[PDB]
Parts: C-alpha cells; structure tokens; sequence
DNA sequence: TCAGGATGTATATATCTGACACGTGCCTGGAGACTAGGGAGTAATCCCCTTGGCGGTTAAAACGCGGGGGACAGCGCGTACGTGCGTTTAAGCGGTGCTAGAGCTGTCTACGACCAATTGAGCGGCCTCGGCACCGGGATTCTCGA
DNA sequence: TCGAGAATCCCGGTGCCGAGGCCGCTCAATTGGTCGTAGACAGCTCTAGCACCGCTTAAACGCACGTACGCGCTGTCCCCCGCGTTTTAACCGCCAAGGGGATTACTCCCTAGTCTCCAGGCACGTGTCAGATATATACATCCTGA
C-alpha cells in the first residue's frame, strides 16, 4: 500500500522561499492537511458554481471565481495572478 | 518523443497531474477543462509559498532553523488575511498567541 | 465495567491552567463544575459524530479519520493528524 | 373588406340608441340646433362655433351616445360643459348628481367659470388635508348637490366613498391623461360602478405609435370592448412611397375616417374667427461652448448608464446641474458673471433679454424641472427680471393665487418659469404673448398642448413661438425624430383634421397641400448672432425695428470672450 | 517574615508561561477513561488509536482555551477581573451553542 | 404623559408581534447601488433582489440587538452602549 | 438652499433614527444609547458591502449585467446565513 | 403493462423518481442505489409533514386558517428540536418570537 | 420553459396533516425551499459518506448515516423509522 | 391600599377584493423492458497495533491556613435620553417614455472523454549525523518591604 | 526612590532520535490517436429595469422639559490566592495475548445505458371566498389622586 501526499512538494517550495531552513514531520502534516483542505474548497466552491450556471465542465474561470471567493483580498488578487501567469505560460509554450 | 511534466510546462512545483486526477475522480462536476489544475495548483503553490515565508520567518526570530507547528501558529495568527482564511481552524500543537489585557496588569 | 466519576478526573488545577493560558487571571470558585459540564456536551457531540461513523464503515475501531471529520463535521477543522 | 362594421356597426349604433339608453344622418337622427344661449349662462360672447358643437354633443346627448371633443384648443370645453348641462337640465331640471373631473392644475378656474358664467348650479370640490374633505362629504354624506368638481387621485382614494352612490353623466378631461388602460385609473373607474352617459375632452389624440386606440375605444364607447387584440396589424398604415402610402395610408386611413366620422370632432382659430395673427411658430439655434462641448465627445466617450441621454440635455442647456461640475468649476458658489457665459442658450438670452423687456411684450417659457429651473431662476434674479414660478410640487393655494398674480394686467414682471408637465395644463390666458420651449417634446402631444397657452380667443397682441436648439447635439436629433413623429400621426391627427361635419373634398386637399409639406421636410431632412436676426422675430412691424437700435450701442458697441484646466479635471471626475 | 508575593503576580507569571509554550494541559490517562466513558454510551466495546484520544484532547484543549478568552472578555467587560459561570453561559448562548 | 419607558415597552409588543418591514425602501435602495458602485460600475437589480438584501439586514440587525441586549443586561443596565455591540461582535467573531 | 439645493445627505444617513431606533424595539432592547446610531450604520454598512461584493461576484461569473435574487440567495448561503422564500 | 409510479409502490407523495434523478446528475457520487430515492423521500415526507403539522397548529391558534410566513417563523422557534436544526436560517417574513428579559418588567 | 417545484407535494401532505387548513403562496416558496435545502444537505452528507469509505454507490445505509448525523435526537429516530418502513414496503411488494 | 379617567386594545358586523383553489390541453420526463459488466459482497490469511498487566519514580494534586484585595451593596449627583408637539420632507403610489440586456434558438466546431503504448517521478525501505532537548552553572532582572 | 532575594535569561557542554539523502521498484503521468458533444458565437424577441415628475400624507426632524438611570465614590466582608505539607496517581519502561484492520482471490447481480410508450405534472385560464379594512362599541391598563 502506497499512501501518497503533499510532503515532497511542501519541501521544494520551503527550499525556494527558506533554503536554509527545515521542517519537522508535524509541521509537514499540518502542511498536507492544510492543502488537501483549500483544495477540497476551491474544488467544492466550483462544483457549486458549475451547478448553478448549468455546465458540466469546470473551466479556469470557475477555479478563478471560486478563489476569488474564498480568498479574502490581497490572497485572492495574488492567487488570481500567479494562477493566470500559470495557464498562460502554460497554453503558450 | 520524450515526455515532459504539465507541472515543468508552466513552471510550476506541484502535480498539475494530480490535481488533474483529483479533479477527475472527485466528483465535483462531470468534466473537467485544460487550464482547471495548472491554475488550481499556482493558487496552491502561492499560498504554500506564504504560509512556509511567514514561519520561516518566525522561526529565524525564534533562533530554531527546523519549522515547528509553533511557528506555523505565530505565523498563522499573527497575519490578518490567513488568521480570517483560518479562523475556524485548531492546528494540533499550536498554542496561543501571548497575550494579555491592558487592565489586568498591575499599576 | 461502569464507569462513573471519571470527569472528575479532570482536575481543578487542570482547568486552572487551561484558563492561565486562555488570558484569565483570577478564577472563581465556581468555573469548574460548569467547565465539566461543558466540557462533558462537546465530548458527547464529537464522539456521537465520529462513532456515527465508525458504525457506519462496519469497523470497531475509532480512527482519528472519524475524529477529523466529526470535528470538520461540526466546523472546526483540525490540521496535521489527516 | 371590414364594410361588415360600416352596416354592422351602424346597426350597432341602432343598438346603443334603442338597445343600451351616411354616418351624418343614421348616427345622428334626433336632430336639433339653436343658436340661443341657455338662459342660466351670464356674462359671456356668444360666437358660432360652441353652437354647432353645443347642439352636437347635444345630439350625442338624446341618442344617448358618447364621443371626444377632438377640437384644436381655445373652443371653450368649459363653455360647453357649462352650457351642456345648463341647457340640458334647463329643460329636464334633474341636473344631479353628476360628475366632473379635471386635472388639479387648473381647478378653482373651473369653479371660477363655475361662479361668473353661471350661478345655481353648486359645486363640490376636494382639496388639501382630509380635515376640509370630512366637512364636506361629511354634510354632503346623504348625497345632495348639482355636481361633483373633482381631479384624478382623488376617486382612487375617495373610490371608497363617492362609487357608490348612482351616478349618470361624467366628464373627464385630457384623454392623453388617461392613455392606457392597464393603468389603475383605467380599471378602477370600473369600481366606481356605472354613470350612463359619458365623454372625454382632450386637446389631442393619443401617442404617434397608437397601439392604445383600443383602450381609447374601449373606454369611450361600448363598440370594440369585445375583441382586445384585433387592430394591432391594422394599425399598419403609420407604421414606394405612393403605393405604399396608397395600400397602407390611403386604404387603412380611408377605413379609419369611415368608421370614426361621428365621434371626433375639431375646429380651429381662423375657423371661429381669423383673429389668429399668424402662423405664429418659428425656431432658432444655438451654438456651444468648447469647454461644455469637450463634454460631448469626452462624456460620451464613458458611454455611468442612461447618461447618454440625460448627459447631452443637461449640457447644452446647464453645467451647473451636476454638483460635482459646479464644484469644481467656482468653489464659492456665489452669483457670478461667468454663469451665463459658460453656454451659448444664456449668451443669446441675454442678448435677448434687453429686447425683452425693451419692447415691453412678455415671455412664456417652458423647462425641464429640478435644477433647470432654479438656474434659471438665479439667472432672472442676476440680470433682475422678475419672474413668477410654477412647478409640480406646489401647492394649490399659490397655484391659484399666482393665477390671479398673471390677471392684473399691472404686471412689472415680464417672463416667468413654469413646468410643461404640471404647469401646461395650468393656465387659460388671453393676454399671453411669447412661447419658448426647451425640452423639445419627448411627446409631441406635451409641447402642442403647452403650445397654445398663449394665441386664445381675444388676443390683442401677435404672438412668436422659438425652440431654442444648439447645433453638434443630440437634441437637434431629438427635434428630428419630433417631426418625424409630427408626420406619423401627421397620417392620423393631420388626417382628423379634416373631420367635422364629414366633408369631402377637403381631405384631398390636405393630401395635396399637406402631402407637399410633408415632401418639403423630406427635403428638411436630408448666423443670428448679429442684432438684424434677432430683431426679425420679435418686429413684427417696422415700429418695433425702429426703437430696437437703441440696444445697439451697448450689446454691440460697447463703448472678454466666450473661452482648459477645467476640461481636464472634469474629465477626471467625470470618469467615476 | 517570609517573603511572599502580592496576589494576582504568580497568575500573570503563570500566564505568560504557559501562553508561551505548546504544553498540553490535560493529563493523559484521565482524559482517555473519560473520552472513554462517554463513548459507552453509544457502541459498546469499541476500540480507539491513540491518535484519536489525542485529536479528541487537542480540539477539547483549544475549545476551552477559546471559550476562556470570550469568558474573560464577559468579565472584563463586567468591570471585573474574576469570571463568574453567569460570563461562561453568556458566552456560550452568544456564540449560539445553546 | 405616560411614565418613561411604558411606550418603549408598548413599541416593543408592538413591533415583535408583526411582519412588516422596519426600513424604508428607497434610502436602502439607495444604499445598495451606492455599496455596488465601488465594485462594479452600471449594475442592474432586481426588486426581489433588494428584498433580499432587507431581509438578510434587518434581520441580521434585530438579531445583533438581541445578543447586544443580553451584553448590557449583563452589564446591570438597561440600556445598550457601542461597547456592548462591538462586544457581542467581537465574541460572535466578525472582527 | 432655494436657489441651490445643497440637500444632499448622501445615503448611509438615509438610514434614520426611528428605523434603528425600531429594529431594536423589535430585538427586546428598551432604552437607547445615544451613540448606538453611528456604530449600527458602520455595521450595516459592513455587512453589506460584505454580502454585494460576493452578489457582484456571481453576477460577473455569469457574465451578467443584473443582479438577480438567486445571486444574493447564494451569497447570504455562501456566508452561512440561509434565506428561504426568495427561492434556492 | 400499466406502468405504476414508484412513488406509490412506497405509499410517498413525493416524487421518487424525481429525487433518483437528481441523485444521478447531482454530481454526489458515480452510481446511485435503488434505496435511496425511496428513503430519502420519506425523509423528506416526515419533516415536511412535522413543520406543516406545527404550522397548521400555530395558524389555528391564531384564529388564521392560511399558513403565513411568521406561523412558519412561530411553529419552528417554539419547537427545540427544528430550531436546532434551522438555527442558522434566516426566513423571509418571518419575525421574532415575543420576548421580553424578566428583569426589564417593572415592579 | 418549465421549472418544476415541489408544490403540489407539499400542498397533498398539507392536506393530509390538516384537510381545512390551506397555505399561502409564499410559504409555499418557503416550503419549496426548505425541501431543496435538507435535499442538499443529506445528498451532501452522503456524498462525503461515500467518498470517505471508498465506494461509488450511494445506498440506502449512507442516506440513513446522513441524516443520524443531521437530523438531532428524534428527527433522526423517527425519521429513520418512516424511512426504513418505506423502503421496506417499497422492495416487500 | 383603592376609586376615576383617558388611552390603547379587543370584539362584532359589513363590505370588498386580490390571491387561492380547481378544471383543462398538452408534452416531456417517468415507467417498462432488455442487456452487459464492473463494483461490491464474501471467504481466507497475515500482522501490527490495541489492550491488559506490573513495578518503580516522582511530579502533581489534595488539603489546610493566613490575609489582602476585589465583589457587592448603598448613596448621591448630574445629564442624557424618553416623550410629546409643531413643522417640514421626502417616502409611497401612480404614471410616462425608452431601451439594455435577460432569455431562447440554431448552427458548428474546438475540446475533452477514452483507450493503447510507454516510461520516469515519486514512494517505501534503508542508512547517516547533527540540530535540539536536557543540564549545570553563572549573570541578570523584576518584585517587595525599608 | 533602594537592597534582599527569588525567578529567569544566557552560555557552555553532552547525548540522541528524528531530519535528510540514496536506491530499487513500480504504476500513474505523458503521448498519440480517435469520437461525440458542450458550449461559443451570432441572431431574434420582448420584459423588466432605468430615469423622471405629480401629488398626497405618514413619518422624520427640531425642540422644550422632566426625571431615570449611569457612574463615581465609600464601606464591608468574604473568598480566592500564595505557600507549605502530605499523599497519590500519572508516567515510563517493559512484557505479553490476541483480534480486528488490512489485503487478495473469486463471483454474482444491480445499475448504467438505450429504446419504447404514455400520463403526471405544468402554464393558463376560470370562479370565488379568507381575510384585510372600516365603522361601531366595549374592555385592559396606566396614571393620577385619595
Ligand atoms: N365668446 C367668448 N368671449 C370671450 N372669451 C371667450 C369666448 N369664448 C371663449 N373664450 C375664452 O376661452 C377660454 C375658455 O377656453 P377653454 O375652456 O380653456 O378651452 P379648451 O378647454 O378647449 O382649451 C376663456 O378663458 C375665455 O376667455
Ligand atoms: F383652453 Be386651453 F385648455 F389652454
Ligand atoms: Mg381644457
């Protein structure tokens, strides 16, 4: 049985902000949890929106109105930003 | 031709794959688009990048170079937008922040 | 096997403590039995929650999945233990 | 093709005379006409018109019909009114109870050709608080008196009371008034149970579009109130110019004047008498002011939502209107010489004004309400003219009393404001002189019906109509759609002119002539400024060309000019 | 004479200490017999892991160090230092738990 | 002249024993568009929309004044001060 | 004032003191404070601009110029406050 | 064969049917069992037949035979158990519950 | 356009529970939408029950689980009752 | 403690209407019938994590005992809010005029589900080694009685 | 305003168990192709939303005035804190039994899917009465004085 998670990914980010600085495997769950958490949200705010409009398909734009929802301010406009520069360098190369 | 991660393609750290899967197998709608992981795993991948910049910063002010849940409280609590994104939240170990009422300090 | 008295396990210097680190700095003498009773209620939701279920998976014992999910259940989410 | 309603609805019109209780003849079979005035009538002229119109509505008396008074404006509606029912129950003396209601803007008038032109008929009106009202129908409760005067909300909250005791013959006034008939007014007459006889005055038809001559019909008249939803495609003839004009305009308008002979009737001024001066309507324009016009290229560029309209109208005529502008535009907001130079309506105003009140002739000017008015109102009292004002939120006291203000032919105060809603229908003057209009007629019906205030019976003066348009504007095309509509029911209302006694020969005529009016605005569709053009409208004669040179030597003479930092910031604070 | 402190010192001492570390407050054992007891109540004969018992003790921990603030802000807002059960059970039916 | 605080009382069997609406129409409309302005500009809403709006508010407030009434009479006063709003708004955690 | 109106209180203000002064009749408060008024419109205000800006946001998803009542209705759900009658 | 609603094989007045299909484009899970409408529906049949009893009950009482909004608002509050459950519903024409604090009354 | 409701489904158990008494058309949008709501809820809450023990079926056993978990203390009993004697005369007959 | 008046509040009858109850034509979604297949039930085995017990240590809890400071009652002052009245004033209702965008349809096409082939990123098991817990001593700081 | 002294910070030293890197070993992520279809875009209709004014009147606003209550101050007493002493149950470390979670192999039958057929339910009307409103009349209650 292979149990996959968050933690390897939780670590390369940590290198890229504080390469100096480790993480102990407490904070590491607390980290797993808490991204398995907003991702159950953003992923259930657009189901909600994908419902009410009537569409079978969740687009970029329903990802964005869900964050733009859940994220107060400053970490939806952020969120918002990194996450459209992410589709466009993504669709243009 | 050899195959290239979606997660180099638009540079980012987190499986674009997985989040795909995820979205997929979730039940969250019936079809699922192109640009729904990438976006979805930046939006991760910021807010990750925040909350591990906030506790590495406490933890350099706390003199300890490994993250404790302790530094995620303080990091957590002491920022505006992430103690509303979390109010509702109990992170295991965390303590409280030091606080005490100005009246209940003697004079 | 009964068990009874067992929130009196609970001890006043517990409580005492607990209300130490909540900011209080003087404790009447009667916190304590209604911190027992509240204490009681909230364990009695929680675990009805997270029994519901471990009676439902048809399993004998409590994982803290049950427990994470009682608690996410009720709207206080709890990181780190899943 | 529809001659089932000529033959069928002439025996209809069998119907309503035998069955309810040549159109010239079967419609009109009791005849009768006099031309003696009833006895109770006192103090008035007795002039040819009101008899044959007396005796004909008379005529739709005995066969117990109704009908609309389609006339231009000026014939005394009043007069027949007072005469209608002075001669009518001078013979048969029931002469209660009976009903008659008018707009609130002129009401103590009617009472007061209700107290000269005729006594011992009584009159129960209603106004202000409900305190004066419980005196009234408070000792009128057991329902004793020759006739109701009142106006229109008063049945919609006096429905309660006055429907339900038996009522006979109403008489309500501006049909354009009533229009539709999904409006409450309409359905809740309905609840004033039933008045046998009936009629509508009105100045005018209705709206140019006319999909409401169901409604008119359906209230008028027993005839069409069963099949609502028939006319709608029949109504195509407004909306090949020869042929299409033929099938469309002549086919359905020719039906149009063969059913609805017996029921409209109109006159005009040179009819009654030729006293009528002139034609007595001209225009002008304007020009702007490029710190105002930078507003419509730049504001109109914002296209937050609606002002698209309401930006331009507000613009050409004031910038004070919006707060903000005005703000920035002088901080201390005091009486100051560049408020009638910002726009070029005020400039030509004031070049105007000293003519004005030069050759002694007064002014009527109509206007948007709100801010409008109270800036012009701060414009008369800067050059100090004084001026009356009139608007819809005042009260009936001083509606009346300023009324009697106008009467005292005394006055020192020239021009005055008053509303084209509120204050069109408000007066009845003979001794007006001077008409402008800036609203251009969002209805034609509205500025018509204002129109007339000033040529009446009697008039002793000649009398000058201007609409004050400035050119690289919206409103110019507001003017153009207006006659475009002037034609539309140019096809109909033009078209019931011709329609009194059913002539024959006329109506071509009209055709012709009209038909080549109509072609001289086809041409139409596709400066003043020195002291010799201005001069020209208010002349009328040599005399008053002559002793006008004696404002040349100053507005000319004159022993800045009109024109940055104010164009830029409000483009800044426009741009919310 | 002995040297004691002025009442109301050793509190706020007491306070900052145990605001400033992560120590669970609860002891073990009793907590568990407890979570333990109310759990016979519902399914007989049940088994716990003792990541649950723990999960139980931090959501149980931090609930009553909240409920404690609020109640302090009842007290304090009363103009008094000492929280009363009447500041607890106003808390509680503000926040709508009853 | 009825005793002070006998009117308060009649006014508040008066206004918990109907429905109707405590807040008029146009100045919250009003409101509305004004708050809707600073996000997007030229907005259309529907009169059930408003509606809405009135009822979450009105009732978000009464029940504000609820808790806000307990807090002062906790307080041993009858009548309800800021500290006493922004006390039960800061227990409920909005802020 | 006559020649110039000036009577412009904005709009917040357009809520009056006999309406606050009636909510709370209705929530069982007797007397008043004369400082209640300014922090109720502060809070009204908040909650508000807290409810129209997530309305703003659905409407704008849906590429809509009109805010509908389902908007709203999903608003006050979205932030815990169910409504019934005005549909869901 | 005469095709006979499910609905009335259970004895339910509500749409068996209706909630199956629902429950399949609902986007709850990927198969949908043949119990689930029929239980679900009878749920739904005995909540809706409690808070229609209570509000028959409060509309009698107020002398009142058409249910209104506040026999609605009336009939919930004063049962403990929907007002548990609805706590958090704000319902539209609804108003208070009468009540006034023991010690506001004078004496 | 046809937008269905459960109108006349509340207006036939009102006449069951009380024959003489009749309802209101708002409170019968306000009925409309309390039905649509506990909908969504134990639809909610049986999705979760389904996604947390790894099945794709929801049954008959997660409906129940979900509304012991929504409805408190006798909702849920007698709820249960009427439910498990409906889908027992449903798959009896 | 107890009677009299004025105000608001409840009751009885009449009346009048707009929302509610019922019938109707129709049509689209629900029921019946049939088929395939994959998910869930079920038997069998493995092991690891739970429960239980026992013994030795000792930090922590219970119990008591002074005493000082805070909870609480009482009292008095002053000022701030209820209450009523005359005066404005916009709210409410209506009615007009325009038109922008909600709502539906009809094509038509890029786009995502689905299956076969392939392979390298991530994971479980497995090794270091060092950052941090723990301790012992000294210097420093904050509290309390002169 | 100051020293005695108890608690705390700081610094140097030591031992260890979890953080961090490596290495097979998959199995899910990537690529390549199809195939049907959701929605993107253009077009058409027409409804409700926007502005504005007329007109009435219930509500808001400003103000005068009284007195109810919030708040400051004082005295009392009681009860909870700070500390010492004594007891006990938590804790840790170890050991042992075993049963319930976890997995895998086999099978079957319940539901998705499609086609066919028809009536349960829905928009649109029609009539019609429950109650909202108005008038008249009497009771409940507060406020006053006795
Ligand atoms: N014979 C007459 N002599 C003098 N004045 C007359 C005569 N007939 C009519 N008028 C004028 O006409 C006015 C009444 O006309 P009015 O009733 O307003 O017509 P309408 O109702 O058609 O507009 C009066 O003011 C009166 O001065
Ligand atoms: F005589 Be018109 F009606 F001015
Ligand atoms: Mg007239």
């Amino acid at each position: 049985t292979r149990k996959e998670s968050y933690a390897i990914y939780v670590y390369k980010v940590l290198k890229q902000v504080h390469p100096d600085t480790g993480i102990s495997s407490k904070a590491m769950s607390i980290m797993n949890s808490f991204v398995n958490d907003v991702f159950e949200r953003i992923a259930g705010e657009a189901s909600r929106l994908a419902h009410y409009n009537k569409r079978s398909t969740i687009t970029s734009r329903e990802i964005q109105t869900a964050v733009r929802l859940l994220l107060p301010g400053e970490l939806a406009k952020h969120a918002v930003s990194e996450g459209t520069k992410a589709v466009t360098k993504y669709t243009s190369a | 031709a050899k195959a290239k991660t979606r997660s180099s393609r638009a540079g980012l750290q987190f499986p674009v794959g997985r989040v795909h899967r995820l979205l997929r197998k979730g039940n969250y709608a019936e079809r699922v688009g192109a640009g729904a992981p990438v976006y979805l795993a930046a939006v991760l991948e910021y807010l990750t990048a925040e909350i591990l910049e906030l506790a590495g910063n406490a933890a350099r002010d706390n003199k300890k170079t490994r993250i404790i849940p302790r530094h995620l409280q303080l990091a957590v609590r002491n920022d505006e937008e992430l103690n509303k994104l979390l109010g509702r939240v109990t992170i295991a170990q965390g303590g409280v922040l030091p606080n005490i009422q100005s009246v209940l300090l003697p004079k | 096997k009964v068990l009874r008295d067992n929130i009196q396990g609970i001890t006043k210097p517990a409580i005492r403590r607990l209300a130490r680190r909540g900011g209080v700095k003087r404790i009447s003498g009667l916190i304590y039995e209604e911190t027992r009773g509240v204490l009681k209620v909230f364990l009695e939701n929680v675990i009805r929650d997270a029994v519901t279920y471990t009676e439902h998976a048809k399993r004998k014992t409590v994982t803290a999945m049950d427990v994470v999910y009682a608690l996410k259940r009720q709207g206080r989410t709890l990181y780190g233990f899943g | 093709l529809l001659d089932q309603t000529k033959d069928t609805r002439i025996t209809h019109l069998l119907r309503q005379t035998n069955a309810f209780l040549d159109y010239y003849n079967v419609a009109h079979r009791i005849k009768e006409d006099i031309k003696k005035q009833p006895s109770i009538l006192v103090g008035g002229t007795l002039k040819d018109y009101q008899i044959k119109g007396l005796q004909w509505m008379v005529s739709l008396f005995n066969n117990h019909l109704n009908g609309i008074l389609a006339d231009e404006m000026g014939l005394g509606k009043t007069i027949q009114t007072i005469s209608l029912l002075t001669y009518l129950y001078e013979m048969k003396n029931i002469r209660g109870p009976y009903l008659v209601i008018v707009p609130l803007s002129t009401l103590s008038n009617w009472s007061s050709e209700f107290a000269k032109w005729a006594p011992t008929l009584r009159t129960i009106s209603f106004k202000g608080s409900p305190n004066e009202r419980k005196a009234k129908q408070a000792k009128i409760r057991a329902g004793e008196f020759d006739v109701v005067l009142t106006t229109f909300e008063y049945i919609i909250k006096e429905r309660a009371l006055l429907s339900k005791v038996k009522w006979v013959h109403m008489i309500i006034d501006e049909g354009h008034r009533m229009k539709n008939a999904q409006s409450k007014l309409s359905l809740t007459l309905n609840t004033h149970y039933h008045a046998d006889y009936r009629l509508i005055l009105t100045g005018t038809p209705l709206q140019n579009n006319l999909p409401e001559l169901w409604a008119l019909l359906n209230f008028v008249l027993p005839k069409i109130f069963n099949s609502v939803k028939s006319f709608d495609e029949w109504f195509n003839t407004p909306f090949d110019k020869i042929e299409l004009s033929e099938e469309e305009t002549l086919l359905v308008i020719r039906r149009l004047h063969k059913v609805l002979r017996p029921f409209l009737l109109r006159r005009l001024k040179k009819d009654v008498e030729k006293e009528l001066p002139d034609k007595v309507e001209k225009v002008v324009k304007c020009k702007m002011s490029a710190l105002q016009q930078i507003m419509y290229q730049q504001m109109l560029k914002y296209r937050g939502f609606n002002n698209q309209i309401m930006q331009l109208k507000k613009i050409c005529n004031h910038p004070f209107v919006f707060e903000e502008v005005e703000d920035q535009i002088n901080p201390t907001r005091e009486t100051n010489d560049d408020i009638w130079r910002v726009a070029g309506k005020f400039e030509l105003l004031d070049r105007i004004l000293p003519k004005l009140k030069a050759t002694g002739h007064r002014v009527l000017i109509f206007f948007q309400m709100t801010q409008i008015m109270d800036i012009m109102e701060d414009f008369l009292r800067y050059i100090n003219i004084k001026y009356l004002r009139l608007d819809g939120h005042t009260k009936s006291d001083e509606r009346s009393e300023l009324l009697r203000l106008f009467n005292a032919p005394d006055s020192e105060y020239l021009c005055f404001i008053l509303s084209t809603r509120a204050g069109g229908l408000g007066l009845n003057l003979q001794t007006a002189d001077t008409v402008i209009i800036f609203d251009t007629d969002w209805n034609p019906h509205q500025d018509l019906q204002a129109q007339d205030r000033a040529h009446r019976i009697g008039q002793k003066n000649e009398v000058r109509i201007l609409r004050l348009i400035t050119t690289n504007s919206v409103e110019e095309v507001i003017l153009e759609r207006a006659y475009k509509k002037l034609d539309i029911d140019g096809k109909v209302i033009q078209a019931g002119k011709f329609d009194n006694k059913s002539t024959s020969e006329e109506q071509e005529a009209l055709l012709r002539s009209l038909l080549d009016a109509e072609e001289e605005r086809r041409k139409k569709r596709e400066e003043e400024l020195k002291d010799s053009e201005i001069n020209e409208i208010l002349a009328r004669n040599d005399e008053e060309m002559a002793v006008l040179t004696r404002m040349d030597e100053d507005r000319s003479k004159k022993e800045k000019s009109r024109l940055r930092e104010e164009s830029e910031s409000a483009a800044v604070y426009n741009g919310r | 004479k002995p040297h004691r402190y002025r009442p109301g010192t050793v509190a706020l001492r007491e306070i900052r200490r145990y605001q400033k570390s992560t120590e669970l407050l609860i002891r073990k054992l009793p907590f568990q017999r407890l979570v333990r007891e109310i759990a016979q109540d519902f399914k007989t004969d049940l088994r716990f892991q003792s990541s649950a018992v723990m999960a139980l003790q931090e959501a149980s921990e931090a609930y009553l160090v909240a409920l404690f603030e609020d109640t302090n802000l009842c007290a304090i807002h009363a103009k008094r230092v000492t929280i009363m059960p009447k500041d607890i059970q106003l808390a509680r039916r503000i926040r709508g738990e009853r």
